[PDB]
RNA sequence: CUAGUAACGGCGAGUGAAGCGGCAACAGCUCAAAUUUGAAAGCUGGCUUCGGCCCGCGUUGUAAUUUGGAGAGGAUGCUUU
């Protein structure tokens, strides 16, 4: 009958293969992603801590330079960059970690749930490497971490952390060590 | 805003350029208060309302009015302007 | 599938309506206004979804059912009761005479005998009622810009003007003139 | 000793259809039409429509090749591509989510709904379109009469109220020039509205102003097309009245007061400072306009012929001569109704209209109110 | 420090997660072309330590090479054949280095790093602009890459006496009869 | 020069180095492995009144710091542009 293009067929066959093979339990744990409510409440806090864009960083530099021609505290932003975040994990400087579920060399993020478990930092596998990049003004972002928040919202971060260790990491507990797929 | 003609020279019109024929001037028919010779019969008005639009030689027939406050605004004013707009940009003109 | 959050937002937003309405009925049906009489133009404002019965009947009394339409109203003791009851769904303030001038000329529509037909002629204004000193368009403005002994009758002829939707844009002293300016 | 093809050469080169024109221009079907009113490109007809294109119909429209070549060599085509991505970038910060970046892109958009100034620069387009200042007055026949119609019109999505408020500003600016230089000579009225005739530098200009009444736009009409001719005649009259205002030497733009205009002054809200037969008619006269009488045409006619003092009602407007009818300074009071001061003579607006047409002071006894009006004559 | 975790993962490539990933990727690469372009390296730790940078001018190309004997044995390595086919395909680039990425029962799969010598991001960087010199045209054909230096035996010691300064240059020197003037 | 030495050899044919030593010439460096994280600080193009504006690359990592006879970070005091 009709003929399908080559890259079209390969996209679908890889999706079938990655979900139906005997997947080892470090890739199978990436199939379990947090709920829609928890993701929305996570991005409610994280959008309040968005990094400054190139347009408004330049504006602030022009503000401070102008005042010199004619007093602040440490900036609290959202931490990104895989090499940066892993170091923040290893020094126990992070409080909540979000991991994209679609990193296409998946080896960049396989150790990352277990590394956060070893040091005790609450993590949550999230849908969208594109969604995290939007949060941090890039096309993509494999991992997103929060380290310290301002005093006006220490309570809702600790509430969000408790909603991860109760709503996400408790359900994952006896199903992150099991092989995925089958048949 | 800058002035236009810092350097102006006449340009000969090409024979291909066919300008739009201008609209006819407002004649004696278009007035609000025509002479009684121009006043039509009420039967002619009733027949004219009976026929469908775009089936008449004249889209308007006169009617005698007394005062300015009795004179109404035309219903198809924007329709006439839009039909003109389609006339000079969607209907070609034979030279 | 209505989410649970929407349910909780409703109840907290209905209890605040119950609290404020009790505070209005507690003190009095009066507003801190000087004794000089003025005129208020009120415009429907998109607001709280579920309407309690008492603000709902006041919209009905002010013929404010459909959104974004607006009517004229003077100040009485009784009017300030309706002003502060329906306040979260309306915008109010004293307009200007030229603001009325567009509202009768450019924004003017007609209401006679229970059916809503547009304004047709000055003699049609005579045909509508045309009697209580009503001879032209400025009759309505005279009853509006100046306080009218038959302004209640002038409102009786009047219909709520369906104002125009703007695109991307407490009593206002004269800032309501900016309201129609984007909404004309 | 060689041959060619009949359909390939000749009349196919000189005239091409509208479908072939929009394909060569590589624009969308609507985007051709705004550009085609801008450069004044007209379809016309060849002598033989079958010879130009064998598969053709009389309903189809052809176009000039050099006019399309002129359309290809316009800077607006580059401005169309830059602006098209700009609305693509206004869906950028709206999509991913950035309120500040969506703002700073839309101040950079400079959209006409909040400015009144147009979206595109029409300076070079009118540079190539109209050749001389006399044709500006010839095009002022069409330029004024829609803007007096548009200023009375309400607002739609295509024409913002700020565009009309700039139309009402610009229509008032041409009126203030006319009442200073007294260039208005002839006036006619009919069912359509009020026609004014004024001569500027020997050029007669005719425009039609309908009455102060909301007009039904019922039917199939295009506001997107109509909003462009607003932008057309905004810039043209803005260019025309700029040239003539330095010609009379008064400082431009005229100064305006906001809130005193908001009180309903209409014509009388603005101050003019002269440094940065018409006059003899009502050279020393006193006028009052009553509640029924049309305030805008009567004041425009009186000030155009040098009437020094015109008063009217406090609900018709403000910032004028004293409203009180008991004040005996008034000579003639305009009344159209179905005190009785002997000092003031009681008349109609028709007496003004016929005494300004004949310029011979038509008798108020033959034009006394309560009596049948004698039939008037068209000045044309 | 995510790349230290990747280095230990490539060490354990018989393990469950790496055998799974190498299986599902070798299947994907068989439907693809013989030589095709990769947007990002499959082993980003290996590419970066071999010289790859995320700059305009660096590209990654993946090639499958037939495996087995030529009992004639081809002295040219499979890696050197992988370099030579890509350089023929991209005659405008310079082959920098190559590394093993996968293998099968019939094919062996290599990813090669190439540098554009005409891109002026490359031309302005003193760490890479040595490759813009014309003595580095087609390094994979002269044996100037890491595979070539291994097969040419360019190592110090008494074991590599015949090949450390060039094998043919050593033979020509030892087989030359040198006659002086005052003999 | 070692040296027709060691070594390998139908131990026949023969094949055949290197270290040391005297000279000629001399020159040392760049990454990956680190968190800039109190601020992607980096770069390609386009428009340019040539002054500085936009797009894009890039956090799956572009600058600066470091390259194991090292180095980093503090502290301290001299010395260099």
């Amino acid at each position: 009958m009709v003929k399908w293009p080559e890259y079209i067929r390969l996209q679908r066959q890889k999706k079938i293969l990655r979900m139906r093979l005997k997947v080892p339990p470090a890739i199978a744990q990436f199939q379990y992603t947090l709920d829609k409510n928890l993701a929305a409440q996570a991005f409610k806090l994280l959008n309040k801590y968005r990094p400054e864009t190139k347009q408004e960083k330049k504006e602030r530099l022009l503000r401070e330079a102008t005042a010199i021609k004619e007093v602040s505290k440490k900036p609290y932003t959202v931490k990104y960059g895989l090499n940066h975040v892993v170091g923040l994990i290893e020094n126990k400087k992070a409080s909540l970690v979000l991991i994209a579920n679609d990193v296409d060399p998946i080896e960049l993020v396989v150790f990352l749930p277990a590394l956060c478990r070893k040091m005790g930092i609450p993590y949550a596998i999230i849908k969208g490497k594109a969604r995290l990049g939007t949060l941090v003004h890039k096309k993509t972002a494999a991992v997103v971490a929060i380290t310290e928040v301002r005093s006006e919202d220490k309570n809702e971060l600790a509430k969000l952390i408790s909603a991860v260790k109760e709503g996400y990491l408790e359900k994952v507990e006896d199903t992150r060590k099991r092989w995925g797929g089958g048949i | 805003f800058y002035d236009l003609w810092q350097n102006e020279e006449p340009q000969p019109p090409n024979p291909m350029h066919i300008p739009a024929p201008k609209l006819p001037p407002p004649g004696y028919d278009l007035s609000y208060n025509p002479p009684p010779e121009y006043l039509p019969t009420k039967e002619e008005r009733e027949e004219w309302e009976k026929m469908d639009p775009e089936d008449r030689e004249k889209d308007y027939l006169p009617t005698k009015y007394d005062s300015l406050r009795k004179v109404p605004a035309w219903g198809n004013f924007v329709k006439e302007r839009f039909e003109r707009c389609m006339d000079l940009y969607l209907a070609p003109r034979v030279r | 599938f209505k989410r649970a959050e929407k349910y909780v937002k409703e109840y907290r937003e209905q209890e605040r309506e119950k609290i404020r309405l009790a505070r209005i009925a507690k003190q009095q049906g009066s507003f801190h206004i000087p004794a000089e009489a003025k005129l208020v133009f009120v415009i429907r404002i998109k607001g709280i979804n579920k309407i309690p019965p008492k603000p709902r009947k006041i919209l009905q009394l002010l013929r404010l059912r459909q959104i974004n339409n607006g009517v004229f109203v003077k100040v009485t003791k009784a009017t300030a009761e309706m002003i502060k009851i329906v306040e979260p769904w309306v915008a109010y303030g004293y307009p200007n005479l030229k603001s009325v001038r567009e509202l009768i000329y450019k924004r003017g529509y007609g209401k006679v005998n229970g059916q809503r037909i547009p304004l047709t002629d000055n003699a049609i204004i005579e045909e509508n009622l045309g009697k209580y000193g009503i001879i032209c368009i400025e009759d309505l403005i005279h009853e509006i810009f100046t306080v009218g002994p038959n302004f209640k009758q002038a409102a009786n002829f009047l219909w709520p003007f369906k104002l125009s939707n703007p695109n991307g844009g407490g009593n206002r002293e004269e800032h309501i003139n900016a309201l129609i300016r984007a909404m004309n | 000793g060689k041959a060619k093809k009949k359909g390939k050469s000749g009349a196919a080169r000189n005239y091409m259809t509208r479908t072939q024109a929009v394909k060569k221009l590589q624009l969308s079907l609507p985007d051709f039409r705004k550009l085609c009113i801008w450069k004044g490109i007209y379809p016309r007809e060849p002598r033989d429509r079958r010879k130009v294109n064998k598969s053709a119909t009389a309903s189809t429209t052809f176009y000039y090749t050099k006019d399309i070549q002129y359309l290809l060599h316009e800077p607006l085509l580059q401005k169309f591509r830059e602006q098209k991505a700009l609305e693509k970038k206004i869906s950028r910060a709206l999509g991913r989510g950035d309120v500040s970046n969506a703002a700073r892109l839309e101040r950079n958009a400079n959209l006409p709904e909040k400015t009144g100034k147009p979206r595109y620069t029409l300076n070079h387009i009118i540079r190539e379109r109209y050749p001389t200042f006399q044709d500006a007055l010839r095009d002022l026949d069409d330029c004024l009469s829609m803007l007096f119609l548009f200023a009375n019109l309400p607002s739609t999505t295509a024409v913002p109220a700020k565009m009309i408020a700039r139309c009402e500003r610009l229509c008032h600016e041409f009126q203030h020039y006319l009442i200073v230089t007294h260039s208005l000579r002839k006036s006619f009225l009919s069912i359509k509205g009020i026609y004014y005739q004024a001569n500027i530098q020997g050029e007669d200009i005719l425009w039609l102003v309908p009455y102060k009444f909301n007009q039904r736009i019922v039917g199939d009409v295009d506001f997107r097309i109509m909003g462009t001719f607003v932008e057309f005649y905004m810039t043209l009259l803005g260019f025309v009245n700029y040239r003539l205002y330095t010609s009379i030497g008064l400082k431009y733009p005229p100064k305006f007061d906001q809130v005193k205009d908001d009180q309903g002054a209409e014509l009388a809200a603005f101050s003019l400072e002269g440094l940065n037969d018409p006059s003899q008619l009502f050279a020393n006269f006193t006028f009052f306009l009553s509640r029924e009488t049309p305030r805008q045409p009567l004041e425009f006619i009186l000030r155009a012929f040098g009437c020094k003092r015109i008063g009217w009602d406090a609900v018709l407007g403000e910032g004028a001569f004293t409203t009180d009818e008991s004040d005996p300074r008034i000579t003639h009071q305009i009344i159209d109704r179905p005190g009785r001061y002997p000092g003031r003579i009681y008349v109609q607006p028709q007496w003004v209209w016929d005494s300004i047409n004949d310029e011979e002071l038509k008798p108020p006894e033959l034009y006394a109110p309560g009596a049948q009006l004698p039939p008037h004559l068209s000045p044309f | 420090g995510a790349l230290k975790y990747l280095e230990e993962l490539s060490k354990k490539k018989q393990s469950d997660v790496v055998r799974f990933l190498l299986r599902v990727r070798c299947w994907e690469y068989r439907q693809l072309n013989v030589i095709h372009r990769a947007s990002r390296p499959s082993r980003p730790d290996k590419a970066r330590r071999l010289g790859y940078k995320a700059k305009q001018g660096y590209v990654i190309y993946r090639v499958r090479v037939r495996r087995g004997g030529r009992q004639l044995k081809y002295q040219r390595s499979l890696r050197a054949t992988a370099e030579e086919r890509v350089g023929r395909r991209c005659s405008n680039l310079r082959v920098l280095n190559s590394y093993w990425v996968n293998q099968d029962s019939t094919y062996k799969y290599y990813e090669v790093i190439l540098v554009d010598p005409n891109h002026k991001a490359i031309r302005r960087d003193p760490r890479i602009n040595w490759i813009c010199n014309p003595v580095h045209k087609h390094r994979e054909c002269r044996g100037l890459t890491s595979t070539g230096k291994k097969s040419r035996g360019l190592n110090k010691g008494h074991r590599f006496n015949k090949t450390r300064a060039g094998r043919r240059k050593t033979w020509k020197r030892h087989n030359t009869l040198s006659l002086w003037r005052y003999r």
